[PDB]
RNA sequence: AAGCGUUUACUUUGAAAAAAUUAGAGUGUUCAAAGCAGGCCGCCUGGAUACCGCAGCUAGGAAUAAUGGAAUAGGACCGCG
RNA sequence: UACCUGGUUGAUCCUGCCAGUAGCAUAUGCUUGUCUCAAAGAUUAAGCCAUGCAUGUCUAAGUACGCACGGCCGGUACAGUGAAACUGCGAAUGGCUCAUUAAAUCAGUUAUGGUUCCUUUGGUCGCUCGUACUUGGAUAACUGUGGUAAUUCUAGAGCUAAUACAUGCCGACGGGCGCUGACCCCCUUCGCGGGGGGGAUGCGUGCAUUUAUCAGUGGUGACUCUAGAUAACCUCGGGCCGAUCGCACGCCCGGCGGCGACGACCCAUUCGAACGUCUGCCCUAUCAACUUUCGAUGGUAGUCGCCGUGCCUACCAUGGUGACCACGGGUGACGGGGAAUCAGGGUUCGAUUCCGGAGAGGGAGCCUGAGAAACGGCUACCACAUCCAAGGAAGGCAGCAGGCG
RNA sequence: CCUCUGGCAUGUUGGAACAAUGUAGGUAAGGGAAGUCGGCAAGCCGGAUCCGUAACUUCGGGAUAAGGAUUGGCUCUAAGG
């Protein structure tokens, strides 16, 4: 069983494990377990325990701190490429992304490369041209609808004005009656 | 869970009805918020629909309302004083709707003020040094001063209300719910209301 | 006479605390023909449950009932008469249900024994889903 | 049910669809749209079931998606797409323009109108709505909310609607005299004139319709659709014209019709 | 034309009333139980109608059976102050 | 098809039952050549279940650096299929069963003016007046060390994206509208005054939310409706105001551009749901009084809930139902559309293919989600039961087959 | 049971030890009448408030039946003139 950091204990205790906790994996969603994990304590009973070398010594450890493992993935947001290779703003990132040599036996080799993530691009720039111009052109047909409507009151209010003043004088004649 | 159910009870008749089913998610219920003065603390409620409530727990200001003349600010909500529904929602200080609360009146004497230039409050004798009340009082203009005198005739108060302001605190009751929508929302008490709140404070005193 | 509750017993739309230099009294008509009486508008009570001077909607049905006891405060218990027929009889049964029913304080003197009109609102309690919308006395009892 | 319910069973399908008893358990439910499940004709009904142009709801799925079918001036791709009253399902490729309307019994009739007519389309008004900053709104039996309409038009009314910008043209006023068609309940399908309107407090109001040929009938509001001022419509009416020949008159025109044809 | 008109019960009509089932219309599944199809040298068509108790809604009828009015005139009607 | 016959007597006429007669199911016996349709572990055991299957899903349009395949035209990213994995959606439908449940479920009828509603469809999405040529940092798949008798168990180390999760602006946009108003000017008076215009500066100024005040565009039979004005608020467990995606590719003189996808406040609409209104059900009195401060019936004021309401709490009132059968008990009781028998009447059945309900061994509690008190989801407890190294882990056929009883 | 007024000097002796056996109080793990003629003796329960109370019966009782819960201090609130 799994240690698990902040549990207190050196021995083995159950939890309510949810997405987001260590030691577990929900397959559905919002799914809680039991899981029985271990205490953060250390004592004689574990089976192997895992360590974490931050501070280089003296020697060279034939194991561990002589051979460097390369970085199997390099960098695809154009933020962290930028970030990585220190370009500025206005220069291009795409002849600086990392592409990665392929070769094995019979078939050719290769060079594969990313895509690259966010960058100002042309059909992006056209997207944002675009819902602007939907935005204005909302504006012009509430403007176009709004004076139309206008007009058609008007029309319909000095009808019913113009029939209520003959009402009015059909009033005065039955007053002067 | 805890729940609002019309199986669970009794009939018109007496007789026990007997349940056909489980206990529904619909037919819900949930803690009471018991909303208490302190530095605000508002929990979020996931709701039927998909919807969000505002539970306050600890509520230190709200936007209460002076009537008459118009004028709501947001205000500093001290004591709550009475409730009609128990008199423990008195004693351990609980905000509900329609209970009755205490709240310092210095928003309302800075609007009243700002806005007739007339002393409220203000036990005479004691005179403001730091000379913002003299700029809001004077230096008006000779076109503007008959238009401060139109309104100074329709600057009398109540002389409850005016007893309030010089103690610095005034009733107000709330309309809001607390536990429901977050605020503290409510309005100055006054008049019949206010005199009838006044006679049931002093007979809780005796 | 009115405040003998906890809280103030107002009616909630009308704000009577204006400034001056007698109270207004918020009432409307139910509709259906249903004329609205005359304490209702001279009326000092106030009243969530009235038809007349509170937030309830008749909408629904419009049933007539007996009353037969008036022990509960503002409401009442009208009995409603029917005749159910079997079929395999061909004859019918004397059957009754008993529903309260709101009566508002604007019906001031209401006897047992005189058929009221009922109207079906939002429920407002456990038992009790109909408001008083006009009452006529009883065979004479005019004395 | 512990949440909206998906299917349906062949058997308790509305039965204007005139589904067949045998060939399937299920009936092909109506997604949600613009009008409601019993009084919509599903699309594959219109195809597969009556016009035959399909066999399957493969080939259903085959004509909905490749984009031929135009339903109100707008293709829709789902199988189980709603297609209600007066609603124009128009064929590009074979040209051919379809209005749905109710013949003179209770079904929906495969109705061949004009690319002129099938141009507009007409619709009832349901409620009268006053938006967020005094925009009078008008919302139709199929839910086109159009605003700022014309403010003669009120509750009970119809307009005409062109399709391509989506806005009225014209409208009729419900009042006596004007014709209406009948789109619901027991006479389903019918065609008159106004001749009466019986208003009840709190109930639903009736109104009377005479038809062409004297027979008069009453039917309550919702169920009622007008068509046009005065005598004359404003669509081109099906083969029948609305009337509701008894059965007697039915079975001896096919009789006649049958000697006289041999 | 709109509104009001002792109240019911009863009777009549109209609405509203899921299909499948039952009755039942059409229709040579070779007949039938069935099915909603089919028929003509592309066209012509059907997939009806009825019943759906009780209760509720509507509009006519007033015979039968309840129910009421004016009797310490707090009665109608016409007006008056 | 509105039907009778034998039987008490020595014989008769009767009441009268027993028995014959005819269907419709359930089992069973004996028999069975053709063909069309067709019920089928409901009755006792809603008793127990080995094994297998029964819910997953990718488009041109969210994420593709697995050579896992593949094109050469490269050097100004990314051809295109594409396993896996993250994300979104479904998994709350369907299927099965009848144990519960007797004004309950359910049927007809109405209401939501007392509420919620994913999706679909239609509206709205420069309305606010105060780095955007694109912001941040995780994480899975991948690689590489492992642990455990064992599971759809997972730890530690490295990398790396978003339509996952965060942050956050320019434009429109120059002013209108209110308040504030220094000051300016005109008329008139002995003059104060009175009367009238113009206006520096500052504050606020959209929709949704919450509260209070005023007036009475569009409605309804009826609003405390819808809309308008004012005054503030706008939840840090934060409501909107697009930091997205794909096809064709153009036009001004770098800027404007077409057609779609996806996403979201609010409003209608749809599929609903849930509470209500009125009326309706089998037997039993060897069940005649029941309910009631341990909510029973109301009133008031609140809490909760989506809303109405004793749903719950506090304070008061003493009510509420019943011979018109309440209350209690039984049911070999799911209700109903219907089925069988039938002259007219009725009588019995309805586990069962359609509608509604309830339930997944028994009860209870809950996460997620629009919708679950979900069980081919979790959390326990009881009963039953599988594997084990004895430390632990995994279960729910009243789904389709099948097995036991 | 403790104290005030009033009374007394522990009841016909004192001192030093703290052994057995006593007389008189107590306490006991685990069991719980296996002891004994026999639960002898000791022990348990115990007041009050709020519930709840059976067989039987002379209808009066049984009945404080049996069986439960609560109880202190403090700070308040309500009601009873
Ligand atoms: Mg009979
Ligand atoms: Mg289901
Ligand atoms: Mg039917
Ligand atoms: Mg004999
Ligand atoms: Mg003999
Ligand atoms: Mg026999
Ligand atoms: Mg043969
Ligand atoms: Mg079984
Ligand atoms: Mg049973
Ligand atoms: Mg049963
Ligand atoms: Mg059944
Ligand atoms: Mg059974
Ligand atoms: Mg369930
Ligand atoms: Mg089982
Ligand atoms: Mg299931
Ligand atoms: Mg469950
Ligand atoms: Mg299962
Ligand atoms: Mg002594
Ligand atoms: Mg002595
Ligand atoms: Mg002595
Ligand atoms: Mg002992
Ligand atoms: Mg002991
Ligand atoms: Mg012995
Ligand atoms: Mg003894
Ligand atoms: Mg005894």
């Amino acid at each position: 069983f799994p240690m698990k950091q902040g549990v207190l204990t050196h021995g083995r205790v159950r939890l309510l494990l949810s997405k987001g906790h260590s030691c577990y994996r929900p397959r559905r969603t919002g799914e809680r377990k039991r899981k029985s994990v271990r205490g953060c304590i250390v004592d004689a009973n574990l089976s192997v325990l895992n360590l974490v070398i931050v501070k280089k010594g003296e020697k060279d450890i034939p194991g561990l701190t002589d051979t460097t493992v390369p970085r199997r993935l390099g960098p695809k947001r154009a933020s962290r490429i930028r970030k990585l290779f220190n370009l500025s703003k206005e220069d291009d990132v795409r002849q600086y992304v990392v592409r990665k040599p392929l070769n094995k036996e019979g078939k050719k080799p290769r060079t594969k490369a990313p895509k690259i993530q966010r960058l100002v691009t042309p059909r992006v720039l056209q997207h944002k041209r675009r819902r602007i111009a939907l935005k204005k052109q909302r504006t012009k047909k509430n403007k176009e609808e709004a004076a139309e409507y206008a007009k058609l009151l008007a029309k319909r209010m000095k009808e019913a004005k113009e029939k209520r003043q003959e009402q009015i004088a059909k009033r005065r004649r039955l007053s002067s009656l | 869970g805890i729940s609002r159910d019309n199986w669970h009870k009794r009939r018109k008749t007496g007789g026990k009805r007997k349940p056909y089913h489980k206990k529904r998610k619909y037919e819900l219920g949930r803690p009471a918020a018991n909303t208490k003065i302190g530095p605000r603390r508002i929990h979020t409620v996931r709701v039927r629909g998909g919807n969000k409530k505002y539970r306050a727990l600890r509520l230190d200001v709200g936007n209460f309302s002076w009537g008459s003349e118009c004028c709501t600010r947001k205000t500093r909500i001290i004591d709550v004083v009475y409730n009609a529904s128990n008199n423990e929602l008195v004693r351990t200080k609980t905000l509900v709707k329609n209970c009755i609360v205490l709240i310092d009146s210095t928003p309302y004497r800075q609007w009243y003020e700002s806005h007739y230039a007339l002393p409220l409050g203000r036990k005479k004798g004691a005179k403001l040094t730091p000379e913002e009340e003299e700029i809001l009082n004077k230096k008006r203009s000779k076109k503007i001063q008959k238009k401060y005198d139109e309104r100074k005739k329709n600057a009398k108060i109540s002389s409850l209300l005016e007893e309030q302001f010089q103690q610095g605190k005034l009733l107000a009751c709330i309309a809001s719910r607390p536990g429901q929508c977050g605020r503290a929302d409510g309005y100055v008490l006054e008049g019949k209301e206010l005199e009838f709140y006044l006679r049931k404070i002093k007979a809780r005193k005796g | 006479d009115i405040q003998t509750e906890r809280a103030y017993q107002k009616q909630p739309t009308i704000f009577q605390n204006k400034k001056r230099v007698k109270l207004p009294r918020y009432y409307k008509n139910i509709g259906l023909g249903f004329k609205t009486p005359k304490e209702a508008i001279e009326g000092t009570y106030i009243d969530k449950k009235c038809p007349f001077t509170g937030n309830v909607s008749i909408r629904g049905r419009i049933l007539s009932g007996v009353v037969t006891k008036m022990k509960m405060q503002r409401t009442i218990v009208i009995r409603r008469d029917y005749l159910h027929y079997i079929r395999k009889y061909n004859r019918f049964e004397k059957r009754h249900k008993n529903m309260s029913v709101h009566l508002s304080p604007c019906f001031r003197d209401v006897q047992i024994g005189d058929i009221v009109t009922v109207g079906e609102c939002r429920p407002l309690s456990k038992t009790v889903r109909f408001n008083v919308l006009k009452v006529t006395k009883a065979a004479g009892t005019k004395k | 049910a512990r949440g909206p319910k998906k299917h349906l069973k062949r058997v308790a399908a509305p039965k204007h669809w005139m589904l067949d008893k045998l060939t399937g358990v299920f009936a092909p439910r109506p997604s949600t749209g613009p009008h409601k499940l019993r009084e919509c004709l599903p699309l594959i009904i219109f195809l597969r079931n009556r016009l035959k142009y399909a066999l399957t709801g493969d080939e259903v799925k085959k004509i909905c998606m490749q984009r031929f079918i135009k339903i109100d001036g707008k293709v829709r791709t789902d199988i189980t797409y709603p297609a209600g009253f007066m609603d124009v399902i128009s064929i590009d490729k074979t040209g051919e323009n379809f209005r749905l309307i109710y013949d003179t019994k209770g079904r929906f009739a495969v109705h061949r109108i004009t690319p002129e007519e099938a141009k507009y389309k007409l619709c009832k008004v349901r409620k009268i709505f006053v938006g967020t900053k005094g925009i009078p709104h008008l919302v139709t039996h199929d839910a086109r909310t159009i605003r700022y309409p014309d403010p003669l038009i009120k509750v009970n009314d119809t307009i005409q609607i062109d399709l391509e910008t989506g806005k009225i043209t014209d409208f009729i006023k419900f009042d006596t005299g004007n014709l209406c068609m009948v789109t619901g309940g027991a006479n389903l399908g019918r065609i008159g004139v106004i001749t009466n309107r019986e208003r009840h407090p709190g109930s639903f109001d009736v109104v009377h319709v005479k038809d062409a040929n004297g027979n008069s009938f009453a039917t309550r509001l919702s169920n009622i659709f007008v068509i046009g001022k005065g005598n004359k419509p404003w669509i081109s009416l099906p083969r029948g014209k609305g009337i509701r020949l008894t059965i007697a008159e039915e079975r001896d025109k096919r009789l006649a019709a049958k000697q006289s044809s041999g």
